[PDB]
């Protein structure tokens, strides 16, 4: 037989190599016919100024529209013809372009990625057509109360800083972003030591390095004289934003305190505590018997349609908290029960529930790195945030260190008597006053 | 097992008639005090047993108002008293003790 | 969480042609959990 | 060298009672076990409709070996998961956990599937969840259409909905759940699949606890394709429409031809915000339709039947144009206008798509469980690509011919003032 | 003549009714099954309509 | 009072064959009033 611990040793080591220009090449070999390969760039809206805040998202709309070598839909035909899938996303700190394809097609997939990230032909006719597309997407995003309330949370929490900005940018920016703004963005951020060619699947690390020196050696690894971008720390601000709109049928509320960031060891204990509080949906089967007090109370008393805890990490900062959706006469009870659990874990965390959170996180970690694409993302993103791939055996060590005392100490450090950031949208007349919310962050009995 | 068993059962039948709830047409389980375990068990009763429980209690309260009892023919016989609620209540208690044992670890 | 997959609270709006691709169904499945 | 070890190949066993066991030791940190049962909604009849939906929602109700409280807390204690996935043909009870807790969750899985009590009060409290669960699913317009499409296509069995008819909410009885389990959750109708589990353990479990006899025969009554149309006027912003014909049962060679035809016509997008250049349906509609729209080939294969066609989303006034443009594009294929590079690219999309659908443990487990009930065997990927390669162009043209000439079934929802009937196509 | 002299609007009978044929089935588990089966017969005012009335 | 005529609160039950005659429809009409 084999144990859980022994299975963690059987995970293949993630090989890492760096080209002469600074491009980092990482891979985890498996025994699969398919693979996922892509380029993870350390670029996002936090690097963008107020003028060009919508450029990276605009570039995402143009990355797959043509290049100097494969103009028009020529790239689109090659990917579709070999049955591969091309995808991309942008966040406030990371941009990614990746291809899912047969393992035999890895040489062509790498070639296309290099062609996209270097020789993107941002034709003026295409820039104008993607202008109206993005504006229409902004209208669509307005109808998602979840996406709205989380952008509001960033807007007030990091007010006055780059992280307050949205990824897509404002409506006005999309109607005056020029081709020079986009090329200046690309030539300033798409440098080799900030990119990571990650892959995962059936492939030898040798061939990925060969394709890297073959198709990425032609990349500028020499930064400007003093134009190296450096991320300034982003001031967190205890504040509140309330978009009252009673025409909507359910209220959305997002509350959070300041987290430490990606590389802080305290994230492991914070994620255990969020696992104890967990999440809920009105379609869950557990209901009254759920372990989380917030979840069982919400199910039995119908306090909400859903809630989720989160720990959003950035460079040296983050948003630690929860978000929920409920009827207009339930916002106060959900806030009360939510904060009560934060204070309870700060002061009275028990051992058995902490073993629960550790077990949930172990299952969440292993179940997420299940497939070539999630593993490829964990490779590329980890090399940007941590500068290395953290093996699962290391995560298990950090989780096992956590006991009830660690959760009480770590949670008190970030939750207890701290000013939260609140974001409300919808029928939020019953949303408690900020002072009352702030008073919910400590216990007079403690 | 008649000698010693029937004397104990004989004293129980004595007490049953002395308690006198049978004189109002009630059964033993109709007289139990409603705590949270008992409200759940009553909730779990099937339609017929619930409706029978309601009318017997209603008939007894009507008698208690009038300071009367039923004729002796209509008294609840000790041997015919059905503990219709006990099996539901036993399960409700068993479930609560399981929760409590999980709350200890 | 409850799932409905068929591709092989006001939800949101789909307006442009780019955001419609992938929506056309392509044999329904229903999944429930805890 | 971070080269991985040699992968162990799957093991497979048919017991004489009909049960199928299939295990794969991948030495992964997590284990996955699923009990696949021929108990989908097709096996309901007009007297107990919705019984398999409520059953799908009742996996955490009290069993003979585990209370409802214990099932929820025991699984959550070890961070595990319990899910119930249901199609028109199968119900799939799956459980996930780390390696060292498989014994715990196997015991829960066996209690849920072989010893549920269906306590009258627990069932009563669950009835409103049918309304919540149905309402959440039916806020995708696609769920309405496909459910109506099957009701219009078939006279029985496959006509049945995955979701309980509203008139039955509150009316499904514990007896109906008991009867449904007793004559559908039987050895000849079951398959026990396990990833990260030893084959002797599963074989031991199957022989000890899954030797259930009695019940009903396999597949019940045959699905009688009818043809017809169901139209739902609701004034949605867009019109959703599906037009299909009977195609082929899964496991037949003709079904691969339909699968290849699906990727010739265009199944789904491969490039984010792409124009779908190699999608023959999308370009056909894109010619004379400049408003927003979507179009996709639809392929649904079952034990004794199948449905092939296309699915359209368009403005209400352009609905007829989009549908007629899509139908004509299929006609040209039936007329023999099909190149060999087209079919070879479609095989690449299909072959690539299949392999990508089994790289996760979840998607692998569902495929093995589905094959075990459909085919009674495990067909490895290389043999599947072989069967895909065997599809000739003439086979693809013939499938398109079968669709054009076959009696049609249609479903549509929206403002249907310009959505044609079948006889107007 | 004083109050009902309203002009404008639309022509008489609007668009013509196009008979199609088809079936709608409502599964509801009522105690009894109600069913109606018909064909196109005749416009009112025609002689053929009296024959249907007599039938 | 609101009317629905087509013949040319739990309402009630029809059980026997005598009480069913007259129920089969024989062109719907809808009428409203004060
Ligand atoms: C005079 C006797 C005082 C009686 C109160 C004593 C404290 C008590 O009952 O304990 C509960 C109260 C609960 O405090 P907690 O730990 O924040 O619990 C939060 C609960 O979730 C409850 O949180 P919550 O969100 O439901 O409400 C927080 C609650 C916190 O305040 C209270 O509960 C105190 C109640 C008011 C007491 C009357 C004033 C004297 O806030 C109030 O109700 C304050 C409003 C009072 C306005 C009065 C002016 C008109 O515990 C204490 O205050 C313990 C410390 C006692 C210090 C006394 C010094 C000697
Ligand atoms: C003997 C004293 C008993 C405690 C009474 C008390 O202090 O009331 C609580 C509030 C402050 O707690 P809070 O409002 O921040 O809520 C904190 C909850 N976490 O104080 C006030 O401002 C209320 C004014 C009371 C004056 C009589």
């Amino acid at each position: 037989t084999a144990t859980y611990a022994q299975a963690l040793q059987s995970v293949p080591e993630t090989q890492v190599s760096q080209l002469d220009n600074g491009l980092r090449v990482a891979s985890e070999q498996s025994s699969q016919p398919t693979c996922t390969v892509g380029v993870w760039i350390d670029a996002g809206s936090r690097y963008e100024s107020e003028k060009n805040n919508g450029a990276g998202y605009f570039v995402e709309h143009l990355a797959f529209k043509g290049t100097k070598n494969r103009p028009g839909n020529a790239l689109e035909k090659e990917v579709e013809s070999m049955g591969a899938h091309l995808n991309a996303y942008s966040t406030r700190e990371h941009t990614a372009y990746y291809i899912k394809a047969l393992s035999k097609d890895l040489p062509k997939a790498v070639e296309l990625l290099a062609d996209i990230v270097q020789n993107c032909s941002l034709e003026d006719s295409q820039i104008e057509k993607e202008r109206d597309v993005i504006l229409q997407e902004l209208q669509e995003n307005d109808t998602s109360m979840r996406d709205v309330v989380f952008n509001y949370l960033h807007a007030t929490a990091f007010q006055g800083t780059p992280l307050a900005q949205s990824v897509e940018g404002p409506s006005e920016n999309v109607r005056k972003l020029s081709r020079a703004d986009l090329t200046e963005y690309l030539s300033r951020h798409y440098k080799a030591p900030r990119m990571v060619l990650a892959a995962a699947g059936g492939l030898e690390h040798r061939q990925l390095l060969d394709l890297a020196q073959k198709h990425f050696s032609g990349l500028s690894g020499t930064y400007d004289e003093d134009a190296v971008p450096t991320l300034s720390p982003c001031r967190f601000t205890g504040s509140q934003i309330c978009h009252r709109e009673d025409g909507l049928p359910l209220a959305h509320v997002a509350i959070a305190v300041e987290g430490p960031g990606w590389a802080h060891p305290d994230n492991v204990a914070l994620q255990v505590a969020n696992a104890i509080i967990g999440h809920y949906d009105c379609t869950y089967g557990g209901g009254a018997h759920l372990s989380s007090p917030l979840a069982s109370i919400a199910a039995t008393n119908k306090l909400c349609q859903s809630f989720q805890t989160f720990n959003i990490c950035y460079a040296d900062t983050g948003l630690l908290g929860a978000h929920f959706v409920c009827d207009h006469m339930s916002i106060d009870d959900m806030m009360f029960v939510l904060q009560g659990q934060w204070m309870r874990l700060c002061t009275s965390a028990t051992e058995s529930e902490v073993l629960r959170g550790k077990n949930l996180l172990r299952n969440a970690l292993v179940s997420h790195l299940d497939g070539t694409t999630p593993v490829c993302e964990d490779i590329g993103r980890s090399l940007l945030t941590y500068g290395r791939r953290i093996p699962l055996a290391e995560w298990e060590s950090r989780i096992a260190e956590v006991d009830a005392r660690v959760v009480r100490e770590v949670c008190s450090k970030y939750f207890y008597d701290q000013c939260p950031a609140v974001a409300g949208f919808g029928p939020i007349e019953q949303l408690p006053d900020y002072n009352r919310i702030r008073s919910g962050m400590f216990w007079l009995r403690f | 097992v008649s000698a010693s068993s029937r004397w104990l059962e004989g004293i129980r039948k004595w007490y049953y008639n002395a308690a006198g709830f049978n004189k109002l047409g009630l059964m033993r389980d109709d007289t139990i005090h409603e705590n949270d375990d008992v409200k759940e068990a009553i909730r779990r009763l099937p339609e017929n047993l619930y409706n029978d429980r309601v009318f017997r209690i209603k008939r007894a309260l009507d008698l208690s108002m009038r300071q009367q009892i039923l004729p002796k023919e209509q008294w609840t016989k000790y041997e015919e008293d059905k503990s219709y609620l006990e099996p539901y209540l036993k399960e409700v208690i068993r479930e609560r003790k399981e929760r409590e044992e999980w709350a200890k670890k | 969480r409850g799932v409905a997959g068929a591709l092989r609270d006001l939800k949101r709006s789909v307006l442009c042609r780019e955001s419609l691709r992938g929506q056309a169904a392509g044999p329904l499945v229903a999944s429930v959990s805890l | 060298a971070g080269v991985p070890p040699h992968p162990q190949d799957l093991e497979f066993t048919r017991l004489p009672n009909g049960l199928v066991i299939a295990s794969l030791e991948n030495y992964a940190p997590a284990s996955r076990i699923g009990l696949f049962i021929k108990a989908g909604s097709r096996y309901e009849n007009s007297n107990n409709l919705g019984t398999s939906h409520l059953l799908r929602l009742a996996s955490s109700l009290t069993t003979k070996g585990a209370s409802s409280f214990k099932i929820t807390r025991g699984i959550e204690a070890v961070g595990g998961k319990l899910s119930v996935t249901s199609t028109r043909e199968n119900m799939a009870y799956t459980v996930e956990c780390l390696r060292d807790d498989v014994d715990i969750l196997m015991e829960f899985l066996l209690n849920v599937t072989t010893a549920p009590e269906f306590r009258r009060w627990e069932v009563a409290a669950l009835q409103p969840q049918l309304r919540i669960d149905k309402a959440v699913a039916l806020q995708n317009p696609q769920a309405h259409v496909i459910e109506n499409l099957h009701a219009a296509a078939y006279r029985n069995a496959l006509a049945n909905s995955l979701y309980c008819p509203d008139y039955r909410i509150g009316k499904v009885t514990p007896v109906e759940l008991h009867d449904y389990v007793q004559n559908h959750f039987t050895s000849a109708r079951m398959a026990l699949i396990g990833l990260g589990v030893s084959h002797p353990v599963l074989k031991q479990v199957a022989e000890q606890f899954l030797n259930i006899r009695g019940g009903l025969g396999l597949s019940g009554a045959k699905a009688k394709y009818h043809g017809g149309e169901i139209r739902e006027q609701n004034g949605d912003s867009l019109v959703h429409a599906a037009l299909v014909a009977e195609s082929a049962a899964i496991g037949s060679a003709e079904a691969n031809a339909f699968s290849v035809l699906q990727h010739v016509l265009g199944a789904g997008p491969h490039v984010k915000r792409g124009s779908n250049a190699t999608s023959s349906l999308y370009q056909a509609v894109a010619k004379g339709v400049h408003q927003p729209f979507d179009v996709s080939a639809f392929n649904a294969s079952y034990s004794d039947s199948g449905l092939f066609g296309f699915y359209t989303i368009s403005q209400a006034a352009s609905a007829g144009d989009v549908i007629k443009a899509a139908y004509n594009q299929v006609k040209t294929i039936a007329q023999g206008n099909l190149s060999n590079p087209d079919v070879q690219a479609a095989k690449n999309k299909l072959k690539a798509g299949y392999l990508m659908s089994v790289e996760s443990s979840e998607g692998f487990l569902d495929e093995v469980g589905s094959q075990a009930l459909a085919a009674g065997s495990y067909t490895p990927p290389s043999t599947v690509l072989q069967q895909i390669d065997a599809v000739a162009d003439a086979d693809v043209i013939n499938a398109a011919k079968k669709f054009v000439s076959g009696r049609k079934s249609m479903a549509a929802s929206g403002n249907l003032g310009h959505t044609p009937f079948i006889d107007e196509l």
